[PDB]
């Protein structure tokens, strides 16, 4: 159990030692020192000593096998975006096994000065989460007010991990501006997975992250259907990445060992089991009141007027913390461990778990509309949207509906205002009427950014009554497919040949079309090729050859960039085996 | 047809590829190999000439070492290894283990450039990879003499 | 040999090594009555799953329970154990007590690697246990989203029933999962299909208090008009078990409260059974004839009498039913206020 040492094997000048280890022990550079009875003592060498959940004693140990080496052993990982409705992978590169990344991580370690609690993973993971937070907010910049569409092929596209940890820890690199700030989960990810420490990259979508400690937010909209302003306190954002670790919690009550958030606050981090999330159990740490109120909280909404006096309308209510998604295990498929958060809605458990955490919260219409709009907007296209209105009165009613269009941020900051439509309705004998009507790119008036989604909002103010009716809804835009076609088994040693195939589906000619291939042991940094024109009716098809190296299971990927779009990425899978002796 | 696309160097990149380890200081030894061909089978072979520990020393015809002496080059040598290393192909930083695996990433930036052209690939690759011999084996060998590579490999 | 096991459990090589060296004995029975392979494809220790397999461990030796360690080891999830026991020879297609096969199993706790390795290895996909349930429905269960891609992609016949006729949308209503409804609609169904009872699945969901599947089920286009083989209706089950929200969004979307059972019965009549308050305030709200008729010609203060609710009564007194109006039998709501 204590440090140990046996001479196994012996010979006339050579002698076989086995170094044995505690299971608790302090991790970090170590030295090794002789001192026989008579000389000085003798330095022999160094090495590094971390943790290991293959050994069943130690407190961060995992029984399934195939979870490790997902968990633990990978390093090419996928990463969640999109509205809920329609979720794109992103692929993604951690590279926890690089050479610099074990004396980095260790070297930001070091500012703690509390040397013997380093036993413990608790105390290094809210240490490097709150080091890594603070590190964000530090070295992030804001995004360039004016547009460079010449420089957004340049402004948006990340390779990986490591190189955002060097130009976080150093400032020679290229910076990451606030359009992508949700790098930082992937980023803990890394420096958990080099130390020994399992983990993985949660995505939520349409989380309350603002303010917490209320179970209700508020949104301002305007007369015409858009949003008066900017900013709130408290705004539903459209996705937010979390990191998950898997250890056991000793100081805590017998019963809460397993996954648990990592969240840091505006610095301390903390940490905090899942099952505490569920139950619902406020009192056990500081930190469980907000994440819950983080995933299931509801919202109300206002109407701002001329007058400057606000109106409560009726709409439909939306859903908060949906459709949890992450990467599944030993393959390249979704899977949702959104059973794991929250109850089935509706269910006696979940309505028993709500009223008594609002108890213990305590001691601190003649028409309606629905809305019908598809799940995926196509580039340079259009679709069709449907309106539904119900009126429930003998007698006949005018109204005045409104359309607004608008795209968004993915933290709720509104970036442009795009369309509005007002027009004039007359309802009678209590029958329900549809407007289908269409949505043309055309008919825009602005080019939408790089990273946007759009908000479709209907706003049904009743003539007589200025209680009025009101819906949203959320739509995500899509780009072309690209075809990668490549055989599924290769020879190590060996030619390959890849196939890449793209139809402009768009209505406008390509030019400049550059694309990119790259991925880890298989080519060694970056390649890049050149095209000509592509036109709206016709395609582009390529072909490329290189050699893989190494055994195993690797992946590539595929980036194309062109004056309508950048960075479209793609990755397909293969395996190599050993050659045949 | 299937049109392959042209090159296109863009340095954007880079910079994220540049390590911030520290390499340190190291000695080195330096050994220089050449083709050539034994004279009791037509086979080509790669073999040493000299070795620059502190100075060069050179490998006689008879297989045996002489003596160290200063390092002393020709104008041409020098003039070409500039022309020839201003448009020279760099590859730092590889992840390799094995002789084959830096042969083929070699090649394959080599077709990158335009260095070769590509139905010389195979032929290379047939040639960097023959057996490499030592200072032991020389009198098993009877002497050897240069041999230059032709497409059809004789 | 009760520490036989406990060196399985502990992967302790050298002494199972002598243990298996000086005794020939490779397989005996605890009390329970399993093996040491079974405890072996618990923990996953596989060294000594390696030496057991090297001499007489018969992959398929079951007990009276007939429970194989390829059921445990698909079981826990062991991916590597599945490899290497069907390696060494496996009978995929076997029974337990219930019937139960590997595929079973590994469909209940949402291991979906598995059931890519066995059902590229040959196990039957459609398949019946002692009640007849499929692994797509028992994976419809555990809300496991991503088998039910695999089974679909795979081999998947969608509208199965068993003895009680159950497609995946009648489970799937009844334990509260609309993100695996989304997929079977979309890759296909019948909202129309009916279970043994008559039931849609709208009648499950307006019974089990789901409001996200009613969505999406009603979105798909599943008629708001349907008749239970009893005679009931969607409205008439949501009032009888007092979910006021569901009651709120299918009066919304299109409905009439008055619809007739085959006992003339208003959903004030069938909820003055219980007496919820709030659905009947929100029914009465909405044109609905308070003087009404049942099959026995009994008003729903008549209904309301054997309840003894005091306040009920004012709310339906708002409406004015007389108690002038009394039954077929001459009873009168002063007659049942008596007797009750």
């Amino acid at each position: 159990k204590w440090w140990s040492a046996v001479v196994e094997e012996r010979d006339a000048q050579s002698w076989t030692i086995s170094v044995t280890t505690p299971a608790d022990a302090v991790i970090g550079h170590y030295s090794l020192l002789l001192q026989v009875s008579g000389r000085k003592q003798l330095l022999l060498g160094q090495f590094t000593l971390l943790f290991n959940p293959w050994n069943r004693e130690d407190a961060v140990f995992l029984k399934n096998e195939a979870q490790r080496m997902e968990y633990l052993l990978n390093q090419n990982g996928l990463i969640y975006l999109g509205t809920a409705d329609c979720i794109q992978a992103e692929s993604w590169d951690f590279g926890q096994f690089e050479g610099d990344v074990i004396d980095l991580s260790l070297r930001l370690l070091s500012k703690d000065k509390q040397v013997e609690k380093w036993s413990q993973p608790v105390h290094v993971a809210r240490v490097l989460g709150a080091l890594l937070h603070f590190l964000k907010e530090q070295r992030v910049l804001p995004t360039p007010q004016t547009q460079a569409t010449q420089e957004g092929a340049l402004l948006n596209k990340r390779r990986g991990s490591v190189p955002i940890l060097r130009q976080w820890l150093t400032g020679r690199g290229r910076p990451v501006y606030d359009g992508q700030a949700w790098v930082l989960a992937a980023v803990a990810c890394t420096v958990l997975r080099c130390l020994g420490i399992p983990a993985r990259v949660v995505t939520t979508f349409a989380s309350a992250q603002g303010t917490g400690g209320r179970l209700l937010i508020d949104e301002y909209y305007n007369e015409e259907g858009l949003q008066n302003g900017e900013g709130q306190r408290g705004r539903i954002w459209i996705f937010q990445t979390s990191t998950e670790c898997w250890m056991t919690r000793p100081a805590l009550p017998q019963g809460y060992d397993g996954w648990q958030i990592l969240h840091p606050s505006a610095g301390s981090c903390d940490l905090v089991p899942v099952r505490a999330v569920k139950e619902g159990t406020l009192g056990l740490t500081p930190a469980v009141s907000d994440l819950f109120a983080a995933i299931n909280a509801s919202c109300v909404v206002w109407k701002c007027c001329e007058d400057g006096t606000l109106e409560l309308t009726d709409s439909n209510t939306k859903y908060v913390g949906n459709n949890i998604s992450t990467k599944g295990v030993g393959s390249d498929r979704c899977e949702d461990i959104t059973q794991n958060y929250k109850y089935p809605e509706g269910s006696l458990q979940e309505k028993e778990v709500l009223e008594r955490v609002e108890k213990e919260k305590m001691e601190r219409s003649p028409l309606y509309l629905l809305l019908k709009a598809p799940s995926s907007l196509p580039l340079r296209g259009d679709a069709q949207i449907s309106v539904t209105l119900v009126n429930h009165s003998e007698q006949e009613k005018a109204v005045q509906l409104a359309i607004g269009v608008q795209a968004v941020h993915y933290n709720g900051v509104l970036a442009a205002k795009l369309w509005r439509k007002k027009l004039h309705l007359t309802l009678s004998a209590n029958l329900e009427k549809i407007i289908t009507i269409g949505l043309f790119f055309s008919n825009f008036e602005r080019n939408p950014p790089e990273n946007t989604f759009l908000r479709l909002t209907a706003m049904a103010t009743h003539s007589e009554s200025n209680l009025s009716c009101f819906a949203q809804e959320d739509i995500a835009i899509c780009r072309p497919h690209l075809a990668i076609k490549m055989p599924e088994k290769a020879e190590q040693y060996q030619p390959l040949t890849a196939s890449v195939s793209l139809q402009n589906s768009l209505d406008a000619p390509m030019e400049d079309c550059v694309i990119s291939i790259l991925g880890r042991g298989l080519i060694h940094r970056e390649r890049s090729y050149r095209f000509r024109s592509v036109w709206p009716e016709n395609t582009m098809c390529a072909k490329f050859q290189f050699t893989p190296t190494h055994v195993g299971l690797q992946r590539l990927t595929v980036e194309v960039d062109c004056n309508m779009f950048q960075n479209l990425t793609n990755y397909k899978s293969v395996t190599v085996v050993a050659p045949e002796l | 047809q299937m049109e392959e696309p042209a090159a296109h160097d863009t340095e954007a990149t880079a910079t994220d590829y540049h390590t911030t380890s520290h390499p340190g200081t190291h000695k080195v030894y330096v050994e220089l190999q050449e083709l050539v061909m034994d004279e009791k089978n037509q086979e080509l072979r790669w073999m040493e000439a000299a070795r620059w520990v502190q100075l060069e020393e050179n490998l006689g015809e008879n297989g045996a070492w002489g003596r160290p002496h200063l390092s002393h080059l020709t104008f041409w040598s020098l003039l070409e290894l500039r022309r020839v290393f201003t448009k020279g192909t760099v590859l730092l930083d590889l992840q390799e283990t094995s002789l084959a695996g830096v042969a083929n990433q070699l090649l394959d930036r080599f077709i990158f450039e335009d260095q070769i052209r590509p139905q010389d690939r195979e032929e290379l690759l047939r040639a960097l990879l023959l057996k490499h011999s030592h200072a032991g084996e020389l009198e098993a060998l009877g002497g050897v003499k240069p041999a230059v590579l032709t497409r059809s490999g004789d | 040999l009760p520490a036989l096991h406990i060196a399985a459990r502990n992967d302790d090589t050298r002494t199972a090594a002598v243990l298996l060296q000086n005794d020939p004995n490779p397989d005996v029975l605890s009390k329970t009555g399993f093996t040491p392979l079974h405890i072996a494809a618990h923990y996953e220790n596989l060294n000594v799953a390696q030496l057991l397999l090297n001499r007489g461990a018969s992959v398929n030796f079951t007990p009276q329970n007939g429970i194989t360690p390829l059921h445990i080891a698909s079981r826990r999830g062991n991916v590597i154990m599945v490899r290497l026991l069907l390696d060494r020879g496996a009978q995929i297609e076997t029974k337990t007590k219930d019937e139960l096969t590997p595929l079973h199993c590994a469909a209940r706790n949402g291991h979906v690697r598995i059931s890519e390795i066995l059902l590229d290895h040959g196990a039957p996909i459609q398949a019946k246990t002692k009640n007849g349930l499929s692994p797509i429905h028992m994976a419809a269960q555990g809300d496991h989203l991503d088998c039910v891609r695999l089974l679909l992609q795979y081999d998947a016949e969608i509208d199965d029933i068993t003895l009680d006729h159950l497609t995946p949308l009648h489970v799937a209503a009844h334990c509260g999962h609309h993100r695996v409804a989304k997929v079977l609609l979309d890759k296909g169904a019948k909202p129309n299909s009916r279970a043994l009872n008559g039931f849609t699945p709208l009648h499950i969901a307006c019974k089990k208090n789901h409001v996200r599947v009613m969505e999406l089920l009603l979105k798909t286009g599943a008629s708001i008009d349907a008749v239970t083989e009893s005679g009931l209706t969607p409205l008439h089950v949501a009032s009888f078990m007092g979910h006021l929200p569901i009651v709120k969004n299918l009066l919304q979307r299109g409905a009439s409260p008055n619809v007739s059972n085959v006992k003339v019965e208003t959903p004030l009549h069938m909820a003055a059974r219980a007496g919820h308050t709030e659905v009947a305030k929100y029914l009465l709200q909405n044109k609905a004839k308070v003087n009404a008729k049942a099959k026995d010609d009994q008003t729903p203060l008549h209904c309301a009498a054997r309840i003894g609710h005091t306040n009920m009564v004012k709310l339906l007194l708002e409406n004015n039913a007389n108690p002038n109006l009394a039954t077929t039998a001459g009873h009168t709501p002063l007659h049942i206020a008596a007797r009750e």
